[PDB]
Protein backbone atom coordinates (compact mmCIF):
# COMPACT_ATOMS: atom_id res chain seq x y z
CA UNK A 1 0.00 0.00 0.00
CA UNK A 2 2.29 2.91 1.31
CA UNK A 3 5.27 2.85 -0.99
CA UNK A 4 8.47 5.06 -1.59
CA UNK A 5 10.36 3.84 -4.74
CA UNK A 6 13.35 5.20 -5.18
CA UNK A 7 15.90 6.81 -8.39
CA UNK A 8 18.65 3.83 -9.70
CA UNK A 9 22.00 3.82 -8.79
CA UNK A 10 24.51 6.96 -9.93
CA UNK A 11 27.82 6.93 -10.50
CA UNK A 12 29.45 10.72 -10.48
CA UNK A 13 32.43 12.10 -10.55
CA UNK A 14 34.15 14.27 -7.68
CA UNK A 15 33.29 17.63 -7.34
CA UNK A 16 29.66 17.02 -9.38
CA UNK A 17 26.80 17.30 -7.39
CA UNK A 18 23.89 14.57 -7.96
CA UNK A 19 19.76 15.02 -7.78
CA UNK A 20 17.73 11.66 -6.06
CA UNK A 21 14.69 10.75 -6.55
CA UNK A 22 11.69 9.10 -3.69
CA UNK A 23 8.21 8.94 -5.59
CA UNK A 24 5.24 8.42 -2.92
CA UNK A 25 2.42 6.35 -3.43
CA UNK A 26 -0.50 4.97 -1.36
CA UNK A 27 -0.91 7.67 1.18
CA UNK A 28 -1.70 11.65 1.14
CA UNK A 29 2.10 12.52 -0.10
CA UNK A 30 1.44 16.00 2.04
CA UNK A 31 0.53 14.79 5.17
CA UNK A 32 3.86 13.08 6.14
CA UNK A 33 7.39 14.07 6.67
CA UNK A 34 10.08 12.87 4.25
CA UNK A 35 13.44 11.90 5.72
CA UNK A 36 16.12 11.00 4.21
CA UNK A 37 19.73 8.85 5.61
CA UNK A 38 23.06 8.12 4.59
CA UNK A 39 24.00 4.46 5.39
CA UNK A 40 28.03 3.37 4.69
CA UNK A 41 28.95 -0.42 4.77
CA UNK A 42 25.51 -1.71 5.13
CA UNK A 43 25.72 -0.25 9.20
CA UNK A 44 26.16 3.07 10.59
CA UNK A 45 23.33 5.10 9.53
CA UNK A 46 23.40 8.88 10.03
CA UNK A 47 19.68 11.18 9.58
CA UNK A 48 20.78 13.91 6.97
CA UNK A 49 17.04 15.78 7.07
CA UNK A 50 14.05 16.09 7.16
CA UNK A 51 11.08 17.89 4.66
CA UNK A 52 7.29 18.75 5.50
CA UNK A 53 6.06 18.10 1.57
CA UNK A 54 3.01 20.17 2.49
CA UNK A 55 4.88 23.33 2.69
CA UNK A 56 8.80 22.46 1.70
CA UNK A 57 10.16 23.50 4.92
CA UNK A 58 13.13 21.74 6.06
CA UNK A 59 15.04 20.35 8.74
CA UNK A 60 18.47 19.73 8.55
CA UNK A 61 21.08 17.79 10.65
CA UNK A 62 23.78 20.43 10.67
CA UNK A 63 26.39 17.81 9.54
CA UNK A 64 24.44 18.19 6.00
CA UNK A 65 24.47 21.92 5.97
CA UNK A 66 25.46 22.79 2.21
CA UNK A 67 26.10 19.41 0.82
CA UNK A 68 22.26 18.30 1.08
CA UNK A 69 19.30 20.04 -0.28
CA UNK A 70 15.57 18.51 0.59
CA UNK A 71 12.92 19.79 -2.19
CA UNK A 72 9.61 18.29 -3.06
CA UNK A 73 7.40 17.91 -6.68
CA UNK A 74 3.78 18.06 -4.55
CA UNK A 75 2.16 17.82 -8.26
CA UNK A 76 4.30 14.21 -8.52
CA UNK A 77 4.24 13.25 -4.83
CA UNK A 78 8.13 13.42 -5.55
CA UNK A 79 10.84 14.05 -2.66
CA UNK A 80 14.23 14.98 -4.12
CA UNK A 81 17.49 15.60 -2.35
CA UNK A 82 20.40 16.78 -4.26
CA UNK A 83 24.01 16.39 -2.93
CA UNK A 84 26.47 19.29 -3.65
CA UNK A 85 30.12 19.20 -4.59
CA UNK A 86 30.41 15.09 -4.21
CA UNK A 87 33.72 13.47 -2.75
CA UNK A 88 34.39 9.90 -1.81
CA UNK A 89 33.02 10.27 1.33
CA UNK A 90 29.62 10.84 0.20
CA UNK A 91 29.61 7.12 -1.27
CA UNK A 92 27.08 5.35 0.38
CA UNK A 93 23.46 3.83 0.23
CA UNK A 94 20.85 6.60 0.77
CA UNK A 95 17.16 6.12 1.96
CA UNK A 96 14.19 8.17 1.97
CA UNK A 97 11.41 7.26 4.59
CA UNK A 98 8.23 8.45 6.19
CA UNK A 99 7.67 7.56 10.34
CA UNK A 100 6.92 4.29 9.52
CA UNK A 101 7.72 2.79 5.97
CA UNK A 102 11.68 2.89 3.93
CA UNK A 103 12.48 3.52 0.62
CA UNK A 104 14.71 0.78 -1.11
CA UNK A 105 17.95 2.64 -1.29
CA UNK A 106 19.68 4.85 -3.91
CA UNK A 107 23.69 3.28 -4.50
CA UNK A 108 26.27 6.41 -4.99
CA UNK A 109 29.52 5.85 -6.13
CA UNK A 110 31.98 8.83 -6.08
CA UNK A 111 34.65 8.49 -8.30
CA UNK A 112 36.81 9.16 -11.31
CA UNK A 113 36.95 5.90 -12.52
CA UNK A 114 35.22 4.92 -15.62
CA UNK A 115 32.89 1.65 -16.08
CA UNK A 116 34.91 -0.87 -16.98
CA UNK A 117 33.75 -4.95 -17.35
CA UNK A 118 35.52 -7.41 -15.19
CA UNK A 119 37.96 -10.01 -16.29
CA UNK A 120 36.93 -13.16 -15.48
CA UNK A 121 39.32 -16.13 -14.54
CA UNK A 122 38.55 -20.16 -13.78
CA UNK A 123 39.44 -21.72 -10.14
CA UNK A 124 39.83 -25.48 -11.09
CA UNK A 125 41.55 -28.13 -9.41
CA UNK A 126 44.19 -29.76 -12.05
CA UNK A 127 41.50 -34.57 -7.05
CA UNK A 128 40.30 -36.48 -4.68
CA UNK A 129 37.05 -37.37 -2.85
CA UNK A 130 33.62 -37.12 -3.24
CA UNK A 131 33.05 -33.25 -3.73
CA UNK A 132 35.50 -30.18 -5.53
CA UNK A 133 35.54 -26.52 -5.09
CA UNK A 134 35.55 -24.80 -8.51
CA UNK A 135 34.98 -21.04 -8.37
CA UNK A 136 35.52 -17.64 -11.01
CA UNK A 137 37.73 -14.88 -9.42
CA UNK A 138 36.28 -11.31 -11.03
CA UNK A 139 39.10 -8.98 -10.87
CA UNK A 140 39.26 -5.00 -11.72
CA UNK A 141 35.27 -3.86 -13.01
CA UNK A 142 33.53 -0.54 -12.31
CA UNK A 143 31.64 0.15 -10.59
CA UNK A 144 29.65 -2.23 -8.19
CA UNK A 145 27.88 -4.72 -8.47
CA UNK A 146 28.49 -7.97 -10.30
CA UNK A 147 25.94 -11.04 -10.09
CA UNK A 148 27.86 -14.45 -10.35
CA UNK A 149 25.16 -17.11 -11.53
CA UNK A 150 26.36 -20.93 -11.80
CA UNK A 151 24.53 -23.19 -14.13
CA UNK A 152 22.28 -20.49 -14.59
CA UNK A 153 20.93 -20.76 -11.05
CA UNK A 154 20.60 -24.69 -10.50
CA UNK A 155 23.63 -24.49 -8.32
CA UNK A 156 23.07 -22.19 -5.26
CA UNK A 157 23.06 -23.93 -2.07
CA UNK A 158 26.50 -24.51 -2.21
CA UNK A 159 27.85 -21.05 -4.01
CA UNK A 160 29.33 -18.56 -1.87
CA UNK A 161 29.70 -15.15 -2.70
CA UNK A 162 32.38 -13.09 -1.59
CA UNK A 163 31.99 -9.63 -1.25
CA UNK A 164 34.11 -7.10 -3.65
CA UNK A 165 37.56 -4.99 -2.11
CA UNK A 166 38.96 -2.31 -3.84
CA UNK A 167 42.22 -3.08 -5.64
CA UNK A 168 43.89 -0.33 -7.65
CA UNK A 169 40.74 1.77 -7.89
CA UNK A 170 39.17 -1.07 -8.84
CA UNK A 171 36.65 -4.28 -7.23
CA UNK A 172 37.63 -7.53 -7.50
CA UNK A 173 35.10 -10.48 -5.96
CA UNK A 174 35.09 -14.23 -6.33
CA UNK A 175 32.55 -16.94 -5.91
CA UNK A 176 33.07 -20.52 -5.25
CA UNK A 177 31.23 -23.63 -5.39
CA UNK A 178 31.03 -27.02 -4.31
CA UNK A 179 29.58 -29.98 -6.29
CA UNK A 180 29.67 -33.38 -5.89
CA UNK A 181 32.64 -35.00 -8.03
CA UNK A 182 30.21 -37.34 -8.91
CA UNK A 183 28.77 -34.15 -11.48
CA UNK A 184 32.04 -32.42 -12.98
CA UNK A 185 33.86 -32.67 -15.04
CA UNK A 186 31.65 -35.39 -16.36
CA UNK A 187 28.88 -32.75 -16.59
CA UNK A 188 29.63 -29.19 -17.69
CA UNK A 189 29.75 -26.31 -14.88
CA UNK A 190 29.58 -22.18 -15.92
CA UNK A 191 29.90 -19.55 -13.96
CA UNK A 192 28.11 -16.61 -15.63
CA UNK A 193 29.27 -12.91 -14.35
CA UNK A 194 26.90 -10.53 -14.94
CA UNK A 195 27.91 -6.73 -14.83
CA UNK A 196 24.88 -4.99 -15.75
CA UNK A 197 27.19 -1.76 -15.54
CA UNK A 198 28.82 -2.25 -18.54
CA UNK A 199 26.61 -4.25 -20.37
CA UNK A 200 28.50 -7.51 -20.23
CA UNK A 201 28.03 -11.22 -19.16
CA UNK A 202 30.88 -13.34 -19.54
CA UNK A 203 30.62 -17.18 -18.90
CA UNK A 204 33.59 -19.70 -18.43
CA UNK A 205 33.28 -23.00 -18.80
CA UNK A 206 35.24 -24.99 -15.37
CA UNK A 207 37.41 -26.89 -17.05
CA UNK A 208 40.34 -29.78 -15.22
CA UNK B 1 23.52 15.82 19.53
CA UNK B 2 22.25 12.62 21.55
CA UNK B 3 24.15 9.40 21.28
CA UNK B 4 22.56 5.93 20.77
CA UNK B 5 24.91 3.37 22.55
CA UNK B 6 23.99 0.01 21.13
CA UNK B 7 24.89 -3.79 23.02
CA UNK B 8 26.17 -5.84 22.16
CA UNK B 9 27.18 -5.80 18.65
CA UNK B 10 27.04 -9.43 17.68
CA UNK B 11 24.22 -11.69 19.65
CA UNK B 12 24.47 -15.65 18.45
CA UNK B 13 21.28 -17.20 19.39
CA UNK B 14 20.08 -20.73 18.91
CA UNK B 15 16.84 -20.70 17.11
CA UNK B 16 13.86 -20.33 19.44
CA UNK B 17 15.83 -19.23 22.37
CA UNK B 18 15.16 -15.56 23.86
CA UNK B 19 17.55 -12.49 22.64
CA UNK B 20 18.16 -9.51 24.27
CA UNK B 21 19.89 -6.05 23.09
CA UNK B 22 20.80 -3.05 25.44
CA UNK B 23 20.19 0.96 24.05
CA UNK B 24 21.16 3.82 26.33
CA UNK B 25 21.24 6.68 25.20
CA UNK B 26 23.23 10.41 26.26
CA UNK B 27 20.01 11.84 27.42
CA UNK B 28 16.89 11.34 28.18
CA UNK B 29 14.81 10.20 25.33
CA UNK B 30 11.45 11.74 27.29
CA UNK B 31 9.99 14.23 24.92
CA UNK B 32 8.85 17.86 26.45
CA UNK B 33 4.89 16.56 25.45
CA UNK B 34 5.43 13.39 27.41
CA UNK B 35 5.84 10.39 25.47
CA UNK B 36 9.07 8.77 24.64
CA UNK B 37 9.94 8.48 20.29
CA UNK B 38 12.57 5.32 21.01
CA UNK B 39 11.87 2.81 18.08
CA UNK B 40 13.45 -0.34 16.73
CA UNK B 41 14.31 -1.33 13.57
CA UNK B 42 15.04 -4.47 11.58
CA UNK B 43 17.37 -4.71 8.38
CA UNK B 44 17.91 -7.91 6.81
CA UNK B 45 20.51 -8.33 4.33
CA UNK B 46 19.84 -7.13 0.93
CA UNK B 47 16.92 -5.12 2.48
CA UNK B 48 15.75 -1.56 3.92
CA UNK B 49 15.46 -0.72 7.30
CA UNK B 50 11.92 -2.14 8.69
CA UNK B 51 9.75 -0.45 11.44
CA UNK B 52 9.37 -3.11 14.58
CA UNK B 53 8.55 -0.94 17.64
CA UNK B 54 7.64 2.96 18.25
CA UNK B 55 7.34 4.58 21.11
CA UNK B 56 9.45 2.07 23.16
CA UNK B 57 7.13 -0.70 23.31
CA UNK B 58 4.11 -0.53 20.48
CA UNK B 59 4.58 -3.04 18.33
CA UNK B 60 4.06 -1.47 14.07
CA UNK B 61 1.09 -3.41 12.28
CA UNK B 62 2.05 -6.69 11.33
CA UNK B 63 4.53 -7.42 14.22
CA UNK B 64 4.42 -10.30 16.10
CA UNK B 65 4.39 -10.44 19.41
CA UNK B 66 7.74 -12.02 19.85
CA UNK B 67 8.87 -8.37 19.96
CA UNK B 68 9.02 -6.73 23.00
CA UNK B 69 10.34 -3.49 23.60
CA UNK B 70 10.99 -1.77 27.15
CA UNK B 71 12.67 0.82 28.87
CA UNK B 72 12.37 4.97 29.63
CA UNK B 73 14.55 7.57 30.08
CA UNK B 74 18.05 6.80 28.98
CA UNK B 75 17.92 3.06 29.18
CA UNK B 76 15.94 0.73 26.84
CA UNK B 77 15.74 -3.24 25.44
CA UNK B 78 14.79 -4.60 22.52
CA UNK B 79 13.40 -8.34 23.48
CA UNK B 80 12.66 -11.16 21.28
CA UNK B 81 10.57 -14.45 22.80
CA UNK B 82 11.60 -17.30 20.45
CA UNK B 83 13.72 -16.34 17.60
CA UNK B 84 13.08 -17.43 14.06
CA UNK B 85 15.28 -17.65 11.26
CA UNK B 86 13.39 -14.38 9.30
CA UNK B 87 14.42 -12.06 12.42
CA UNK B 88 18.31 -12.51 12.24
CA UNK B 89 19.81 -9.12 10.83
CA UNK B 90 21.20 -5.98 12.14
CA UNK B 91 18.77 -4.26 15.07
CA UNK B 92 18.77 -0.53 15.30
CA UNK B 93 17.52 1.74 17.95
CA UNK B 94 16.72 5.57 16.96
CA UNK B 95 15.56 8.48 18.71
CA UNK B 96 12.90 10.92 16.86
CA UNK B 97 12.50 13.57 20.54
CA UNK B 98 15.36 15.44 18.83
CA UNK B 99 17.30 17.03 16.17
CA UNK B 100 19.36 15.92 14.71
CA UNK B 101 17.34 12.04 14.72
CA UNK B 102 20.31 9.62 15.64
CA UNK B 103 20.58 6.08 15.46
CA UNK B 104 22.59 3.51 17.21
CA UNK B 105 24.94 1.93 15.28
CA UNK B 106 23.71 -1.65 15.48
CA UNK B 107 23.57 -4.79 17.00
CA UNK B 108 23.75 -8.10 14.52
CA UNK B 109 21.65 -11.15 15.39
CA UNK B 110 23.03 -14.23 13.98
CA UNK B 111 22.93 -17.98 14.71
CA UNK B 112 24.94 -19.71 17.33
CA UNK B 113 25.98 -23.44 15.77
CA UNK B 114 28.98 -25.66 16.79
CA UNK B 115 32.74 -24.81 15.92
CA UNK B 116 33.60 -26.19 12.49
CA UNK B 117 36.68 -25.89 10.81
CA UNK B 118 37.48 -24.67 6.95
CA UNK B 119 37.74 -26.66 4.43
CA UNK B 120 40.68 -24.95 2.43
CA UNK B 121 40.86 -25.10 -1.29
CA UNK B 122 43.92 -23.42 -3.10
CA UNK B 123 43.97 -22.33 -6.44
CA UNK B 124 47.37 -21.09 -8.31
CA UNK B 125 46.92 -18.69 -10.88
CA UNK B 126 45.37 -19.38 -13.91
CA UNK B 127 46.79 -19.47 -17.63
CA UNK B 128 44.56 -16.84 -19.09
CA UNK B 129 45.36 -14.93 -16.15
CA UNK B 130 49.01 -15.11 -16.39
CA UNK B 131 48.81 -13.43 -20.40
CA UNK B 132 47.61 -10.40 -18.73
CA UNK B 133 51.03 -9.82 -16.60
CA UNK B 134 48.89 -10.53 -13.81
CA UNK B 135 48.97 -14.03 -11.33
CA UNK B 136 46.19 -14.17 -8.13
CA UNK B 137 46.85 -17.01 -6.01
CA UNK B 138 43.56 -18.12 -4.35
CA UNK B 139 42.36 -20.24 -1.07
CA UNK B 140 38.89 -20.89 -0.85
CA UNK B 141 38.20 -20.73 3.40
CA UNK B 142 34.87 -22.62 3.30
CA UNK B 143 32.13 -23.38 5.96
CA UNK B 144 33.88 -22.61 9.24
CA UNK B 145 32.13 -21.88 12.37
CA UNK B 146 32.96 -18.95 13.95
CA UNK B 147 33.85 -16.51 12.07
CA UNK B 148 37.13 -15.19 13.11
CA UNK B 149 39.40 -16.68 11.31
CA UNK B 150 43.57 -15.85 10.43
CA UNK B 151 45.06 -16.53 6.85
CA UNK B 152 49.13 -16.41 6.87
CA UNK B 153 50.36 -16.50 2.76
CA UNK B 154 54.01 -17.97 2.64
CA UNK B 155 56.11 -17.96 -0.52
CA UNK B 156 58.93 -20.53 -0.62
CA UNK B 157 57.92 -20.74 3.50
CA UNK B 158 58.52 -16.94 4.07
CA UNK B 159 55.14 -14.97 4.78
CA UNK B 160 53.89 -12.86 2.44
CA UNK B 161 51.58 -10.25 3.95
CA UNK B 162 50.93 -6.75 1.05
CA UNK B 163 48.85 -7.90 -1.75
CA UNK B 164 46.48 -9.90 0.24
CA UNK B 165 43.15 -9.20 -0.26
CA UNK B 166 40.17 -11.03 2.34
CA UNK B 167 36.65 -11.18 2.38
CA UNK B 168 34.30 -12.88 4.76
CA UNK B 169 30.66 -13.98 3.06
CA UNK B 170 27.79 -13.72 5.82
CA UNK B 171 26.46 -16.32 7.49
CA UNK B 172 25.46 -19.30 5.34
CA UNK B 173 21.28 -19.61 5.42
CA UNK B 174 21.30 -23.07 5.36
CA UNK B 175 24.09 -24.31 7.96
CA UNK B 176 24.99 -21.28 9.90
CA UNK B 177 28.69 -21.35 8.96
CA UNK B 178 30.87 -18.71 7.36
CA UNK B 179 33.31 -18.92 4.04
CA UNK B 180 36.34 -16.23 3.41
CA UNK B 181 38.08 -16.11 0.35
CA UNK B 182 41.89 -14.74 0.12
CA UNK B 183 43.53 -14.07 -2.81
CA UNK B 184 47.43 -12.92 -3.07
CA UNK B 185 48.44 -10.56 -5.95
CA UNK B 186 51.85 -10.66 -7.36
CA UNK B 187 52.93 -9.33 -11.09
CA UNK B 188 53.54 -12.13 -13.35
CA UNK B 189 57.17 -12.09 -13.09
CA UNK B 190 57.28 -11.92 -9.08
CA UNK B 191 55.16 -15.31 -9.07
CA UNK B 192 57.38 -17.00 -11.57
CA UNK B 193 60.47 -16.51 -9.45
CA UNK B 194 59.58 -18.37 -6.64
CA UNK B 195 58.43 -22.28 -5.95
CA UNK B 196 55.73 -22.91 -4.02
CA UNK B 197 52.82 -20.77 -2.04
CA UNK B 198 50.70 -21.52 1.07
CA UNK B 199 47.59 -20.85 2.51
CA UNK B 200 47.78 -21.16 6.21
CA UNK B 201 44.10 -21.02 8.09
CA UNK B 202 44.62 -20.63 11.78
CA UNK B 203 40.96 -21.35 13.98
CA UNK B 204 40.07 -21.47 16.98
CA UNK B 205 39.13 -25.07 16.27
CA UNK B 206 42.93 -26.32 16.11
CA UNK B 207 46.41 -24.57 17.55
CA UNK B 208 47.68 -25.97 14.38
CA UNK B 209 46.93 -24.03 11.10
CA UNK B 210 45.14 -26.22 8.28
CA UNK B 211 48.32 -25.42 5.36
CA UNK B 212 47.32 -26.12 1.56
CA UNK B 213 50.09 -25.45 -0.96
CA UNK B 214 51.10 -26.27 -4.17
CA UNK B 215 54.44 -26.15 -5.95
CA UNK B 216 54.59 -23.89 -9.42
CA UNK B 217 57.27 -26.59 -10.41
CA UNK B 218 54.39 -29.01 -10.59
C1 LIG C 1 3.91 15.76 9.16
C2 LIG C 1 4.08 14.41 9.89
O1 LIG C 1 4.65 13.44 9.36
N1 LIG C 1 3.60 14.42 11.15
C3 LIG C 1 3.61 13.28 12.08
C4 LIG C 1 5.07 12.80 12.34
O2 LIG C 1 5.73 13.87 13.07
C5 LIG C 1 4.94 11.54 13.21
O3 LIG C 1 6.27 10.94 13.40
C6 LIG C 1 6.63 10.76 14.79
O4 LIG C 1 6.86 12.09 15.36
C7 LIG C 1 7.43 12.12 16.73
C8 LIG C 1 7.39 13.56 17.24
O5 LIG C 1 6.01 13.91 17.38
C9 LIG C 1 8.83 11.48 16.69
O6 LIG C 1 9.65 12.30 15.84
C10 LIG C 1 8.70 10.05 16.09
O7 LIG C 1 10.00 9.50 15.85
C11 LIG C 1 7.95 9.97 14.74
O8 LIG C 1 7.58 8.58 14.49
C12 LIG C 1 4.11 10.44 12.50
C13 LIG C 1 3.88 9.17 13.32
O9 LIG C 1 3.26 9.60 14.60
C14 LIG C 1 3.15 8.56 15.58
O10 LIG C 1 1.87 7.95 15.25
C15 LIG C 1 1.42 6.84 16.06
C16 LIG C 1 0.06 6.46 15.44
O11 LIG C 1 0.36 5.15 14.94
C17 LIG C 1 1.29 7.42 17.48
O12 LIG C 1 0.92 6.26 18.26
C18 LIG C 1 -0.41 6.25 18.82
O13 LIG C 1 -0.65 7.33 19.80
C19 LIG C 1 -1.80 7.24 20.77
C20 LIG C 1 -1.55 7.96 22.12
O14 LIG C 1 -1.56 9.32 21.61
C21 LIG C 1 -1.95 5.87 21.39
O15 LIG C 1 -1.07 6.11 22.55
C22 LIG C 1 -1.76 4.78 20.32
O16 LIG C 1 -1.89 3.46 20.88
C23 LIG C 1 -0.45 4.89 19.53
O17 LIG C 1 -0.46 3.88 18.52
C24 LIG C 1 2.61 8.04 17.98
O18 LIG C 1 2.35 8.55 19.28
C25 LIG C 1 3.06 9.13 16.99
O19 LIG C 1 4.36 9.65 17.33
O20 LIG C 1 2.74 10.98 12.31
C26 LIG C 1 2.74 12.16 11.44
O21 LIG C 1 1.39 12.62 11.31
Amino acid sequence: EVQLQQSGPELIKPGASVKMSCEASGYIFTEYYIHWVKQIQGRSLEWIGYVHPKTGDVIYNQNFRGKATLTVNRSSNTAYMELHSLTSEDSAVYYCARWDSWGQGTTLTVSSAKTTPPSVYPLAPGTTGSSVTLGCLVKGYFPESVTVTWNSGSLSSSVHTFPALLQSGLYTMSSSVTVPSSTWPSQTVTCSVAHPASSTTVDKKLEP
Amino acid sequence: DVLLTQTPLSLPVNLGDQASISCRSSQTILHSDGYTYLEWYLQRPGQSPKLLIYRVYKRFSGIPDRFRGSGSGMDFTLTISGVEAEDLGIYYCFQGSYVPRTFGGGTKLEIKRADAAPTVSIFPPSSEQLTSGGASVVCFLNNFYPKDINVKWKIDGSERQNGVLNSWTDQDSKDSTYSMSSTLTLTKDEYERHNSYTCEATHKTSTSPIVKSFNRNE
